[PDB]
């Protein structure tokens, strides 16, 4: 099982509402996927967990759904602080795959 | 109406088990099926149900013809005859159309000419124990019971073919008789991934649903 | 000799006959009985043991024992709902996979009551009071608690005992059985609050099937 | 109370008794019985907080305890009763609720799809397997699949109540008491290559305390054979 | 479990003894048998068992044809008909298709068509002395026992061929009924070498082991 | 007239059937009995006689009769190996072509047990003593004289009788007949020591088989 | 066996028969009765009761 996320760059101005995907081969189980933020040379940190659930610590404009073998990530309100690079996990069989990863570059 | 829900009304019941092709001139056409319960899936859900069994059998064979294209100069053939071989547990077992273990004498086996009632015949409960086993927690190779073997099928024609090629069909139906049960089972979740063994991959237990009210 | 006349129907095969067959292995000497524990006579008798119910299964516990558990808590609201599921036949519904619906799934009609058993798993020294509403077919869900109280009910009080039988028809809108919140749960000190309730299932002994099928839990 | 049998004695007080039949006598076979029926009592095992379940192979568990596993070696055929008594002792303040179940013919599931699970994997020799509460992996070459959620037979776990089961639940209860008779197709069988019987605990409603109390609760299992008889001269 | 080793249980089993050809047309064919127990070596050492033995007999015989390869032109042929005649020890012998010695009056035969149930019957035990014998030390030529002598049988078609050949096969079935046996005998250890006799070669008594501890 | 209708399984020729069968030559007036001695009416009263043992193989006395006799001599050593089977059924061992093994291969399923006669073919002056020790199937072969002594054993003096008999299981490891030399073979002036050792065996009269198949013992 | 002889009209399909047929679906338990009011038992039955006769047809 291989996870697709589209699109590879993307670029967005502060102020707007901006939207990635994640698409899987085979269906996905909608309580493990969950969705990481990694910021320009540090360690990675999580960021929604079972697809619809916010982290600790995480802003309120972050905002998962979907189900099936599409899932999507929006931010409400894009701000300066949250340019990064975000991944997708999945689990259906082992191993844990992680997508390939959506970078997100301020205008 | 709470008699439906017998033993004898819920397992004497008629399936096809097998489906097989079998030509007469390609010199290893025949059939071949060793008996077991495992073979299609609704029915073995059906006897997992419980733990040991104890039943008669009765097979009925529906064998049909249908004719390969020849090569020319008017093809005609008499009626064809088939011969429907049973052996025993420990018994000995053909290789080839033509070979020594067909015409031995401890093999009880059938002979029917086409365009007649289809052939029944019936095997009695034979084991060395006091019932079959659906399942065994224990090494003989891990899970196999080596106790429970009813033994093997075969079919070929006995009409040497001159002109033209005929294949055939045979499909097996499966009766059990005076059926007994012993120590229900609950009944299986997962798929049925082999044959030989319980072998399963993880499933979640229910549908779901959206929420608890 | 004899003169006979074949009437029609003479050399065919139905599946569902019953006729005298030709033994192929005769003089056998078969192998006798032995008593062997635990034989079942009618499939009913194995209906009749009692089942956990999957009662929150939520997309998340289902992979999981977390599926079998009601989570009670002590809230801050008086009225509330803690669980509620139609018995709609079937229709992917909680009692789908238990064993009592795992052998109503062979028939297609069905008819009789069922016994249903709760279980407060929880600590020796909570308390508490609870309601189970069960609502006719063809009346409404009870949105409310008070209606819910007008309604037939039980209600159950924690302390005294620990387990309320409820006995209900099952017939193939078709029923509720919601649950709700009297009182909160009270508890001393050092004693944890959040406490889980299970739910069982059984006949209730006088029930009939007919006209047998494959069931649809297959490929 | 206080029942003894050999030179072992436990202290006890509802007993639960096998598929309603209690177990009985039945080349020529000899009969020993002032030296096999004794309560042999398994080491204690401890119930956490994330804990999974329990699982004994019962004519395997017994295979080094004393005289009864110096017949299992010296003769070739056999067959047992057994008589398992099980009891957690928990103090006022913790909750939980275990499922104790004697399932005969537990016919385990490999891991990987085409092989079946080793000896050393299936039985502990008198120690106790594990379940998990996550999957197995599939790369690994012969393991038993210990999703508890399956109980790793691929069956439903709320169903394997139809088996000859007790409940213990801490609120109320305290201990639990089977007896079980030989339940084989054969009237005699061999002891090494089979074990009829299984044993299994379940925790469903997982266990659950304040802060300050003993955060694990030992459970004690204690087993003894009844009307045992082996094949020789 | 003692009863399967009765002597009622032991020899009344079905055994093929004999499969010949013959075709219709080439003037000679027709299938011939000298009616002995010597044929099979299966069943041959069953009865070598006893020296003295007394049985009544039936033969059931599954008869099928094949088309042989004809010229051209639209081959049609009817349903085909065989005559199975059988001579008692000392009656007329035919020796060609049309011949005598088949439209006699004192050689019971059996007349069958294609696509029916197959051709059963049954011989009295026929003998001037009151038991069979398997073995004979004594001249009539040394070892013949000119007394159990019980027939032959013959086979052939009796529709005449007008546009294809066709041959057939013929497979005679063998059950002994109402088995009496007497004076048991110790079971043959050397080969069967030929028919007539009990020539052998020398033979070592059992296969060897290393030590003889 | 009156109507029938046929089953399947009607026009075909099972070959263990039991049907009336058509007569051939009827009004024959058949041949009369005649009381001959020695009837047989079972195949177990064939095994139930005592046949010789081809106990003594190694590769070139299977040509001769020296496969029946057990050398026996007055050796220097205390404690040695006379002889020794497995009772393993059917696999190359010494009871496969004798009159009881003979007929066990025509039958798959057999259970009994078996009388072993020994008899001491020798001189009427020589005396000795011979251990007989059997080992239960599981246990291992005795290494030893010491440990064939504790398991069960049957000690045969010779000057006494000649002639001792032994009773034992078989089924279908699965045990041994070894047996060791207590004392030498104690002989006067001008008599031969190389004494020899016949073996016997037999059915014990109680054993019973099923499920007839055909024998390997051919081409 | 037993030896019988087919008489003419053996295998015919007599589209007004009565012969015994074998059943489909044994192990039914089939529904039992219930007391429904006015049970016809013969055709005459209808036609004693008493009808308007149109007698005043005339085209219109």
């Amino acid at each position: 099982n291989v996870l697709t996320q589209s699109p590879p760059i993307m670029s967005a101005s502060p102020g707007e509402k901006v939207t990635m995907t994640c698409r899987a081969s085979s269906s996905v189980s909608s309580s493990y996927l969950h969705w990481y933020q990694q910021k320009s040379g540090a360690s990675p940190k999580l960021w929604i967990y079972s697809t619809s659930n916010l982290a600790s610590g995480v802003p309120a404009r972050f905002s998962g759904s979907g189900s099936g073998t599409s899932y999507s990530l929006t931010i409400s309100s894009v701000e300066a602080e949250d340019a990064a690079t975000y991944y997708c996990q999945q689990f259906s069989g082992y191993p844990l795959t992680f997508g390939a990863g959506t970078k997100l570059e301020l205008k | 109406s709470r008699s439906e829900s017998s033993i004898e009304n819920f397992l004497c019941r008629s399936a096809c088990v097998y489906y097989a092709t079998y030509t007469n001139n390609s010199k290893k056409g025949f059939a071949e099926w060793v008996i077991n319960t495992r073979q299609v899936a609704q029915l073995r859900r059906k006897l997992e149900l419980f733990t040991y069994l104890r039943f008669d059998l009765e097979l009925t064979f529906v064998i049909t013809s249908a004719q390969q294209p020849s090569t020319a100069s008017s093809v005609d053939a008499p009626v064809q005859t088939h011969q429907i071989m049973y052996v025993p547990p420990g018994g000995p077992v053909p290789t080839k159309v033509k070979d020594y273990a067909w015409q031995t004498s401890t093999n009880p086996s059938v002979f029917w000419t086409e365009g007649n009632a289809p052939p029944r015949m019936s095997i009695p409960f034979i084991s060395i124990g006091n019932a079959y086993s659906c399942f065994y927690d224990g090494w003989t190779v891990y899970g196999i019971n080596t106790l429970n073997n009813m033994g093997t099928l075969y079919m070929r024609h006995v009409n040497e073919a001159g002109q033209g090629p005929i294949k055939s069909t045979v499909r097996i139906y499966f009766k059990p008789k005076h059926v007994k049960a012993w120590v229900p089972r609950p009944p299986r979740l997962c798929q049925y991934e082999k044959q030989k063994n319980v072998n399963f991959s993880p499933i979640g237990v229910t549908t779901s649903r959206t929420d608890i009210i | 000799g004899l003169p006979v006349m074949t009437t029609p129907g003479s050399t065919q095969f139905l599946t569902s006959d019953d006729f005298q067959s030709p033994s192929a292995m005769p003089q056998f000497d078969v192998t006798p009985e032995m008593q062997i524990p635990g034989r079942v006579n009618n499939l009913m008798e194995i209906a009749e043991v009692d089942s956990v119910v999957p009662v929150n299964n939520t997309e998340d516990n289902v992979s999981s024992l977390k599926a079998y558990q009601i989570p009670v808590q002590s809230n801050s609201d008086n009225g509330k709902q803690v669980f509620g599921f139609p018995l709609q036949p079937g229709a992917n519904n909680v009692l789908n996979r238990t064993l009592l619906g795992e052998i109503l799934n062979y028939y297609t009609h069905w008819s009789g009551s069922i016994k249903l058993t709760f279980m407060f798993c929880g600590s020796a020294m909570a308390t508490g009071k609870f309601l189970l509403a069960y609502s006719p077919p063809g009346a409404g869900v009870p949105k409310n608690r008070k209606d819910a109280m007008l309604g037939t009910h039980v209600i159950w009080d924690v302390g005294l005992q620990s387990s309320c039988v409820l006995c209900v028809p099952w017939i193939s809108a078709a029923g509720y059985v919601t649950c709700w919140y009297q009182t909160n749960i009270v508890v001393p000190a050092d004693v944890q609050s959040s406490c889980d309730i299970l739910c069982f299932v059984s006949a209730c002994n006088d029930f009939s099937v007919r006209m047998l099928k494959d069931t649809p839990f297959i490929r | 109370r206080s029942i003894t049998l050999g030179n072992s004695t436990i202290t006890t007080q509802n007993v639960v008794v096998g598929y309603g039949v209690w177990p009985e006598y039945l080349d020529q076979p000899t009969q020993p019985d002032v030296a096999t029926c004794r309560f042999y009592t398994l080491e204690s095992v401890q119930w956490m907080k994330n804990s999974a379940g329990w699982w004994w192979k019962l004519p395997d568990a017994l295979s080094q305890m004393g005289l009864f596993g110096q017949n299992m070696q010296y003769h070739y055929l056999g067959r047992t009763g057994y008589t398992i008594h099980v009891q957690c002792n928990a103090s006022k303040f913790h909750q939980g609720c275990l499922l104790v179940v004697c399932v005969p013919e537990a016919e385990m599931g490999c891991s990987n799809l085409n092989n079946t699970p080793e000896f050393s994997e299936l039985s502990g020799g008198d120690s106790a397997r594990m379940f998990t509460d996550t999957q197995v992996g599939e790369s690994n070459a012969k393991k038993v699949q210990t999703a508890v959620w399956n109980a790793g037979m691929g069956v439903g776990v709320g169903n394997l109540t139809i088996f000859p089961h007790q409940w213990i639940n801490l609120r109320t209860n305290n201990s639990a008491t089977l007896v079980m008779p030989y339940i084989n197709s054969v009237p005699m069988d061999n002891m090494f290559r089979h074990n009829n019987l299984t044993l299994m605990i379940i925790p469903f409603v997982p266990l659950n305390y304040s802060e300050g109390s003993s955060p694990y609760v030992p459970i004690t299992v204690t087993i003894a054979p009844m009307c045992a008889e082996y094949n020789g001269l």
